[PDB]
């Protein structure tokens, strides 16, 4: 019972770490997931930036 | 044009660059520094009648002591007055946010309608920016509320609170026959004691008197009627410690006499419950003012910082990084960038 209580008590720490990593990465994968080689608009946006 | 818009907006609101409008206006988003120096006005537009504050404090004490006899002023009599005063500033903070949003919308319009000849483009580039501004209105208001709510959550008396009232010159007209004449001196009246000085350095400390157990009266016209006169007299002892014929004191006007009397009344003196409660009420009133000065100071400082972080900087980041991505998403990209007849 103590081993089970310990293993469950650490879940909140792991959940916050994974949630933090998704928030940091999300801003860029949102754009990478929409990559298409045939996209003159993507090229134009990069040029302006 | 997108490049020119982003650059023009940033110059106008930050104030950087050349070609500044040195003559015509105080304008171009430098108006916002007025709100940050106008919001300090709304925080003092509010007023209260002190008699309502005294009544409210009195019921606060009696309602904290439910049945018990009171020895010391309860702390909750302080906390529940401060919480009630702080709730009042929710409104002016929201007015400040709304005024700032209004100026951002006006500035976006100047940088858009006046510089672009293409139809439809000046609509998309105005619509998108004002939509983004409105969403930040939402996030900004939540943060302001979670700041005032924090001011209520805990009372901190460590930094600048009053850590544990009237001044002017008076002349004594009736001097003992061994000296004669009249003596002009510096008088300091506090809520606790009276102190006599020879000058405004307040170094001599020649006389000290208690405020308690003294009485005030007017004087009969047995004198050359050139000054207004009152008397501070004692009925519990034959002398006012160091006495000068019941300390008859002349003033230039009756209004000065009445202001003095009012100051004595504030200090605890009675006119020509009462023993215990009135002293407790005055202690709380003073402590409340000293703490509210700190609350107001902190609010004036943090509000413009909250707005800059949450509304202004995110708008600039949007203009530089996202604006073009959204214009490609509007309409059908066929009627956009179609020349007007002119």
């Amino acid at each position: 019972q103590q081993l089970t209580n310990h293993i469950r008590d650490t879940l909140p720490g792991l959940r916050n770490k994974l949630q933090s990593q998704l928030l940091s990465i999300e801003k860029e994968v949102e754009e990478y997931k929409n990559f298409r080689p045939d996209d003159p608009a993507r090229k134009t946006k990069a040029l302006l930036q | 044009m997108v490049q020119q818009f982003a650059v023009d907006f940033e110059k106008r609101i930050e104030g950087s660059g050349d070609q500044i409008d040195t003559y015509e206006l105080s304008g171009g988003a430098r108006i916002n520094r007025i709100f940050h120096e106008r919001f300090p006005f709304e925080l003092v537009k509010m007023e209260f009648d002190e008699k309502e504050l005294r009544r409210e404090i009195s019921y606060a004490i009696k309602n904290i002591h439910g049945i018990r006899t009171g020895l010391f002023t309860p702390d909750m009599a302080f906390e529940t007055i401060v919480k009630k005063q702080v709730k009042k500033i929710r409104e002016p903070c929201l007015k400040c946010v709304d005024m700032v949003i209004s100026e951002l919308i006006s500035t976006v319009r100047q940088c858009t309608k006046k510089l672009q000849q293409y139809p439809r483009l000046r609509e998309e580039m105005e619509r998108i920016v004002t939509t983004h501004i409105r969403e930040r209105e939402g996030r900004t208001k939540e943060q302001v509320m979670l700041l005032i709510d924090i001011e209520l959550a805990y009372m901190n008396t460590n930094h600048e609170d009053f850590i544990g009232i009237r001044k002017g010159w008076l002349t004594i007209n009736n001097i003992g026959i061994m000296k004669g004449g009249s003596k002009e001196y510096w008088f300091v009246l506090t809520a606790e004691n009276l102190s006599w000085y020879k000058d405004d350095e307040e170094k001599e400390k020649k006389y000290m008197l208690s405020v308690d157990n003294l009485k005030l009266r007017d004087v009969e016209k047995g004198f050359m009627s050139s000054k207004h006169i009152f008397a501070l007299f004692n009925t519990e002892q034959r002398n006012v410690y160091k006495d000068y014929r019941q300390l008859e004191l002349a003033c230039e006007t009756q209004e000065e006499v009445d202001s003095w009397k009012a100051s004595f009344l504030r200090a605890g003196v009675y006119p020509e419950m009462d023993p215990q409660l009135e002293r407790q009420v005055e202690t709380i009133r003073n402590l409340v003012d000293s703490y509210m000065a700190i609350v107001n100071k902190t609010v004036r400082d943090l509000m413009p910082k909250t707005i800059m972080h949450l509304m202004i900087n995110n708008t600039k980041e949007f203009i530089f990084s996202e604006l073009l991505a959204n214009l490609y998403s509007c309409g059908d990209q066929n009627t956009l960038m179609e020349e007007s007849a002119e």
